[PDB]
């Protein structure tokens, strides 16, 4: 598939980011167990509850849709529908929201992500959440200082970083060693646990503007406009073509009065600085 | 930022934070909690909830931090009110603690205006009675004993006392300025005295009123703040109804109850009647003149700034945002149709540190840029889309870039739906300058939006951009329910119904169009002048002024207070203090 | 149960017709006129192109400038006409029907009945979008240009979910504001009804008395044995059955008054046996009761729509018409120690219109009643027609007279047979 | 245009159908949907006599001490059936229709076609007038009784515009509950539906936007070239038209995200020629174009669809579809550059209803939203069949699922043909 239109290598991380056949890069590995605590919806060791009988023993509905499609193993289990959370800071995180949910709907099955500015949710059965939360923490999409995993009390992803660049958590659900290395020592809604859960040194920045998936026209980031114009011209052409869609669902754009002359415009003219800052 | 500091975000920006504007880092979670500054407020609310509790017969306990989240783990920051020098606590931007806001909407709610032509010319129809200057003073001068709560015919009436309705009376406006000579002057709302504002020569915006409104007589007329706080918005048409008809039966000297007064019934609640909104559907069930009906184009056309600064289109455009943000997102969105702490902030944004000041004085400079120093210039053939998404790409850039390069202005705009309501404000702005038009506004609001999304990876709340998606179809849909001209939607348009951050926005960019293409009004000659009204408590050419007075509690002009007739109040014992 | 049906001009229409056959459920008539109701739109095109034109396209006391356009909808009236009745059509040879009137100026949109699939304000919608379409594309709108036609002629539709500022108009209104469920063809102003039969009282009586007793079985009150006394209502007041309606007005005409009427009407129900006495009380005064009680109050709703008719027609005057039907209910009564009118309804009703004619809170003359209205909807049924033929008598003595509130019905509807002429209409269809 | 139709198994129903044979307007079994749709009432008569017998006979949380009467409605459960089909019937051998379910403690009524002369409504008031004199007269209630059966059928109305509390329940709402003019069709809670096709998917998605389509006609939405765009969303989406939405599921069942079905889709329209490249851009991406703009959105309707089907069915529950549909639209414009469905109407409301399902402000789960719901009205006709479609698959997951708020519809209506059936009815009617 083309993925998404753009340039520049940020458009490039969210072709990859949306790519199940691109394996993303792990940068730890969290034990399950850790992982069960963090999201805190069940003690590790505890068996998971059920909503429904598993299906295999029950006579579902006689729909032809029910029998051509699969159910993960947590659906049919009858699992619980819990969820990960997290926020993404704007100074320059791996993977941005939207972006989030790009990925989860081409790379699994059976998911419910919801996007938002501060946080962004994905909701699955039980055990299929917590295989998508550590896939999700240990990969390059998830980075320890500039990536939150937040269920509640999110506020921060638009906030000024502190003096080590980690993102403010009013919950103060991390704790940073000398070496810079990140451990949660609460649950992912502030919770006590039984231990601390170890995560790892973030990213420098040099690497942090190489993987992420944000235009950003600051502190060294990929401008859009001048470094990318590919980018708006295909998300213009989208919004001018659901224009005259509106208006005559069957009109071409060389039948409008005015219409666009081609994608892109010839006369664009930026009115701020590199990096924004004057 | 712009380039003038007047309209820049840089003075706030400077006076919030300790560090630079254009800082990446600041300390946390040692500011006390709610011992910093900006906490303030919240020991004041504590030191309250224990005078509750204590007079409550099982002491059920009510405000306690401890009980839900306690505050201040970061800066607690106050905000500067828009285009001027007033910084306010957070905590006093809700409506419910400041007066001025809530004034602002009981003002819009509690007015209806009335044609009297169709009255005189019932007098003449059916009884061939005179209408004269003289009588027409004469009914005014009774209208203003008998709207109020005065009585004008039966004997034993009970009335109402003065100073709890001393907000409600009558006066007429009429573009025929020999019938205005002729009529006692103290109950005229005068437009060649309101609108001398112009822009080749004076009197230009009277004369465009005047031309509208005709040799027609209008009145507006004011119903008690209190009687809104009692009931609703549906009282008013009817309020008016029943004092014109007493009126009528006065000063026209008929039989106190014959079939003319229920045609002047009809007349005054039906056939002449000018009202500020229509009911809704009923899942959300709302009285006439509420904000759910109320048209965008209306609430600008109740801001003066057209008026006072007919110059100034961005003005006008923040002036009428300020009331929209508030009536539109605090108390509609965030009280008629949710409640609960509410929307303060998805609201305030739009008026408060210069930020979306900023964007849109910007976006105007931009779009008269593109429209080679002549406002207003692309209409007709010079409009289409390729110099429509210049400017829109231009202006998106600007504005996104600000709060990318200058953090501050993130952390004021905290939230993604406030930062999206404020970019696409600013390209709105941008076309709304280089068009003089309002509809294609909504051409740079979907761009805005769509490029947004599409620079940063992410964009507002979870249902944000309901409209926003909407946006580009809707444009210049001609479908049912789906197209309609800017200056006529409001919160009944289907997409516009549920959502916070658009409404404020909007409320501007049709203004905007209208004061570039040098309009005295957006919608409603009519409601133009009603709101030129100098008696009327709120200052509706000072908005953000005025918010900020409500705020720090200097505010001297809340109307419908019950101190003259109780002896104390809930909660709070009688007795000297010590 | 039989009845004769006579014209308005006391000539017998048709002999011994079935009580049934002058049913709303059954008569084909009936049935055409809820049809030509519902789906027959009214639009003034001089006036839509004057909108346009000075950017008056939204609601009252509202105009936008900057956004004037000059759409030539008026000289272009045979090309927009055509392209609606295009649009309008679902299969060759329906009933989908467009007229143009007054040199193009106005204009008459009737959707076929086969777009009405649910929804009876498909009547309205269809016209509107047809309308909006058919200028955008005669008149080569662009695009930038589509939603000024739209306000034009949705009027303020959807932020207000009334569309009545826009350019199609039908006697009903949208279903939002039918006051319960059965009451769409109660939703039908007076003066509307009245300019549509233009200004005849017995028309203007029968054709709402028709549309009133539809709406009765539409909202549920027509089940089991109370429908006979339904149809009986409609037969007697609405159409004039066994002529009784007429014999009343035409012997009191000359000088009685309305007290007159109903005596003859209390003589003549003895004479046919209807009502007979039951108990002679100290004073002399006998206390009357009916067999059958449904026939008994079919005859009093004649001699109230007789008396309102006599009075109004002395007065040439619309006004007195509640105080009227009050009065012909009370001494109707107090004559025979039998209940009134829908056994009270309708006196209740002439008492509320009364007061709500006469004063300062709300209603207005006769005119601005309708069966919908809060005021006047509690009779069931037999009631509002009183209200028509009224204004129909009314010699424009009010102020809201059908030739102010309602020349756009009687110029584009008055021309369609089955409102100028209901009870002929209907007589022939329970042949 | 023409398209072949196909079940739920993938196998073909009818071939060269030409687009407009299933025409809401045209096709007969989409008109009979329809009519059974506003006709056929459904009565829980154990409830109601339990109603009667506690005198909770009023709204939510109300009982009025003193007024129990034990009437053996279920006991006498075959004369009321007859009582009120015989006050239903026009004339002897019409559609009228009652029958007795579960032993007598369930009942459904449809009121002859003939009763609705203007307003779809009189489903509802035919039934709640026919079934409050049927228990009066059946049941032997005194005069000083009966008001407490007329609260026992119609609720709290008239008191309550909403007639909710009472007795008959109906798929449709009251007119005043509508958002519009001709938004009648839209007025059907999502959980009612799935339990109306008894929980079977691609049954729900097609019997929901054979009823969303008939709306949007009567909304006025498809006056002119627009109505070919809906009828081919309709055809292609509602009707799995050439196979197109089957296959895309088929193919992506087993191991298959929601993406997947949506690229699937994209190369699909590209062999069909439905779109082509219109330009280059400097990363090698293609921007597309489609001559035909509506045959596009009719493919990507059914993308949409399937898409939902697909990830919903993996889940095995109803939760994701907002979501679904968000990035359905979403990654269908980024792959291609063209316009996602109903040209971003369709993402607006899926952002709206992914808002409204998990937030504190309104809403709820899929399974209480329906057309006509402020949240999910805004696409024109393409949305809500998805949510149907969901609630279908849900594995009783959520807690106002179709078992718990629509049981009653399940078991009345559950064994009407073309309810059971849609496709199939409106494929023979097409052929
Ligand atoms: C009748 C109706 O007025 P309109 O006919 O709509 O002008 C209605 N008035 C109210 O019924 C007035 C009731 C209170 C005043 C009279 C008390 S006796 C109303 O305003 O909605
Ligand atoms: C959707 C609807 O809620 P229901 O689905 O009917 O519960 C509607 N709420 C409002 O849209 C909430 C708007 C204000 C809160 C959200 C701010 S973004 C209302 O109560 O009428
Ligand atoms: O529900 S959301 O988290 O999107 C925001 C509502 S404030
Ligand atoms: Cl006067």
């Amino acid at each position: 598939p083309q993925f998404t239109a753009g340039n520049s290598h940020v458009a490039q991380n969210r072709r990859n980011y949306m790519d199940p056949s691109y394996k993303l890069e792990k940068l730890r590995d969290i034990p399950e167990e850790d992982i069960v605590r963090l999201l805190a919806h069940r003690a590790p060791g505890e068996e998971y509850k059920s909503i429904h009988p598993p299906l295999e023993e029950m006579e579902e509905p006689d729909c032809a849709v029910r029998q051509i499609v699969k159910p993960t193993e947590g659906a049919a289990a009858g699992d619980r529908i819990r969820y990960v959370q997290y926020t993404d800071s704007m100074f320059f995180s791996p993977i941005t929201p939207y972006q989030r949910a790009w990925e989860a709907l081409n790379r699994y099955k059976g998911v419910d992500p919801g996007v938002l500015s501060g946080r962004t949710i994905i909701e699955a059965r039980e055990r299929d959440i917590e295989k998508i939360a550590k896939i999700e923490v240990d990969c390059e999409l998830y980075d320890t200082a500039r990536t939150g995993l937040r269920g509640r009390t999110v506020h921060g992803h638009a906030v000024r970083l502190d003096k080590d660049g980690m993102m403010f958590d009013a919950l103060r659900r991390w704790s940073r060693g000398a070496d810079g290395t990140v451990t949660y020592v609460k649950d992912m809604i502030g919770g006590a646990m039984d231990k601390e859960v170890t995560l790892g040194k973030p990213l420098s920045d040099a690497e942090l503007l190489k993987k992420t998936t944000m235009y950003r026209n600051a502190q060294g980031g990929v401008w859009q406009e001048a470094d990318d114009p590919e980018s708006m011209d295909v998300t213009a052409q989208i919004h001018w073509k659901r224009s005259v869609g509106g208006f005559q669902p069957w009109a071409k754009m060389k039948d409008i009065k005015g219409g666009k002359k081609d994608v892109g415009v010839k006369n664009l003219k930026l009115f701020t600085p590199r990096g924004g800052v004057e | 930022p712009y380039n003038d500091i007047q309209h820049n975000f840089l003075k706030a920006m400077s006076d919030k934070f300790a560090e630079k504007p254009e800082s990446t880092a600041t300390e946390f979670y040692t500011y006390g909690g709610i011992a910093q500054k900006g906490g303030m407020r919240k020991r004041e609310f504590i030191a309250e909830a224990s005078k509750i509790v204590d007079s409550r017969v099982n002491s059920t306990p009510a405000y306690n931090p401890d009980a839900g989240m306690p505050q201040g783990q970061r800066y607690l920051m106050p905000y500067m009110m828009n285009h001027t020098d007033i910084m306010v606590n957070a905590d006093d931007l809700h409506w419910i603690n400041n007066a001025a806001m809530q004034q602002a909407w009981d003002d819009m709610k509690r007015g209806i205006v009335l044609g009297l032509d169709d009255a005189h010319g019932l007098l003449e129809a059916r009884l061939g009675k005179e209408v004269t200057p003289d009588t027409i003073s004469n009914y005014m001068e009774v209208l203003n004993h008998a709207l109020p709560g005065g009585a004008v015919i039966q004997e034993h009436m009970v009335e109402t006392k003065p100073m709890l309705v001393n907000d409600s009376y009558a006066k007429i406006f009429s573009g025929d300025d020999d019938l205005v000579d002729s009529v006692d002057r103290r109950f005229i709302l005068d437009i060649n005295k309101e609108f001398a504002a112009g822009y080749d020569k004076p009197g230009e915006q009277a004369d465009q009123l005047k031309d509208a409104i005709g040799k027609k007589i209008w009145q507006i007329l004011w119903m008690p703040t209190v009687v809104a706080r009692q009931t609703d918005g549906g009282t008013m048409f009817r309020w008016v109804g029943m004092q014109v008809g007493m009126t009528m039966i006065n000063a026209y000297k008929l039989c106190a109850g014959e079939s003319v007064t229920g045609e002047f019934a009809y007349y005054a609640k039906h056939a002449a009647v000018v009202q500020l909104s229509n009911y809704m559907p009923v899942k959300r069930a709302r009285s006439h003149n509420e904000p759910g009906g109320m048209p965008l184009g209306i609430n600008a056309d109740s801001t003066r700034s057209p008026a006072l600064f007919p110059n100034d289109p961005i003005r006008a455009e923040l002036e009428s945002i300020a009331v929209a943000a508030m009536v539109y997102d605090q108390l509609w969105f965030g009280t008629y149709m949710s409640g609960g702490v509410g929307f303060t902030q998805y609201a305030s944004a739009t008026y408060t540190d210069n930020i979306l000041e900023d964007f849109c004085y910007k976006g105007c400079e931009i779009g008269l840029d593109y429209a080679g120093g002549k406002m207003a210039s692309i209409k007709g053939d010079k409009l289409n889309m390729d110099i429509l998404e210049e400017i829109i790409r231009a202006e998106n850039d600007y504005a996104l870039t600000q709060y990318e390069a200058y953090p501050t202005v993130a952390e004021s705009h905290f939230g993604g739906s406030v930062r999206a309501c404020c970019a696409a404000a600013g390209c709105g702005s941008a076309v709304a300058c280089a068009t003089g038009l309002a509809q294609p506004a909504l051409s740079a609001w979907s761009l805005s939006m769509l490029g947004h999304y599409e620079r940063v990876g992410r964009l507002g709340f979870f249902g944000y951009d309901l409209q926003d998606q909407c946006t580009a179809c809707g444009s210049y849909s001609y479908q049912s329910d789906e197209g309609m001209p800017f200056e006529m939607r409001g919160v009944n348009y289907p997409n516009y119904a549920m959502n916070v951050g658009h409404q404020s926005a909007y409320a501007g960019l049709v203004a905007g169009a209208h004061s570039a293409n040098h309009d005295a009004w957006v919608l409603s000659p009519l409601w133009k002048v009603a709101f030129s009204d100098r008696d009327l408590p709120f200052d509706r050419g000072y908005v953000t002024r005025e918010y900020g007075l409500g705020a720090n509690r200097e505010y001297t002009k809340v109307a419908g207070e019950r101190d003259l007739i109780i002896a104390g109040h809930y909660g709070r014992e009688p007795g000297a203090k010590l | 149960d039989e009845i004769d049906l006579y014209d308005d001009k006391g000539k017998k229409l048709a002999a011994g017709v079935p009580l049934q056959n002058i049913s709303p459920l059954k008569n084909a008539a009936i049935k055409k006129i809820v049809n030509l109701t519902i789906r027959t739109g009214a639009v003034d095109l001089a006036g839509l192109e004057k909108k346009f034109a000075t950017g008056a396209i939204a609601g009252r006391g509202m105009v936008i400038r900057g956004v004037n356009r000059n759409l030539p909808i008026v000289d272009k009236a045979k090309e927009i006409a055509k392209a609606v009745e295009d649009m309008l059509r679902v299969e060759s040879g329906d009933d989908t029907n467009v007229e143009l009137i007054a040199g193009g100026k106005r204009m008459m949109v009737q959707p076929p009945t086969a777009r009405i699939l649910s929804d009876y304000s498909v009547g309205l919608t269809a016209s509107m979008g047809a309308l909006t379409h058919a200028i955008i594309d005669v008149c080569n709108v662009s695009m930038w240009d589509a939603p000024y036609v739209h306000a034009g002629v949705w009027g303020m539709y959807p932020q207000n979910p009334d569309p009545g500022d826009g350019a199609v108009k039908m006697l009903v209104d949208i279903p939002m504001k039918n006051e319960g469920p059965g009451f769409t063809l109660r939703n039908i102003p007076v003066n509307h009804l009245a300019a549509t039969v233009r200004k005849r009282a017995m028309q203007g009586a029968g054709l709402t008395m028709i549309l009133e007793e539809a709406a009765q079985f539409e909202m549920g009150n027509c089940m089991g044995p109370h429908e006979r006394g339904h149809l009986l209502d409609l037969a007697y007041e609405g159409l004039n059955a066994n002529n009784l309606l007429y014999s009343l007005i035409k012997d009191n005409g000359q000088d009685g008054s309305l007290g007159d009427v109903i005596y003859a009407a209390v003589e003549k129900a003895k004479a046919d046996g209807v009502i007979k006495s039951l108990k002679k009380m100290p004073s002399g005064f006998t206390v009357y009761d009916a067999d059958d009680m449904q026939l008994w109050n079919a005859y009093a709703c004649t001699a109230m729509l007789a008396g309102v008719c006599v009075n109004c027609a002395s007065m040439r005057a619309g006004q007195p018409v509640p105080g009227n039907i009050m009065q012909a209910c009370c001494l109707i009564e107090r004559e025979t120690g039998l209940p009134g009118p829908d056994f009270g309804m309708a006196q209740g009703a002439s008492v509320s219109s009364s007061f709500f004619s006469h004063s300062i809170y709300g209603g207005g003359g006769p005119g601005v009643f309708y069966g919908n209205h809060i005021v006047t909807r509690h009779a069931k049924g037999q009631f509002i027609p009183c209200f028509c033929a009224a204004m129909c008598i009314d010699a424009d003595t009010m102020y809201f007279s059908p030739a102010r509130t309602s020349a756009l019905y009687g110029e584009v509807l008055g021309a369609i047979p089955e409102f100028a002429e209901p009870m002929r209409a209907v007589a022939e269809a329970a042949k």
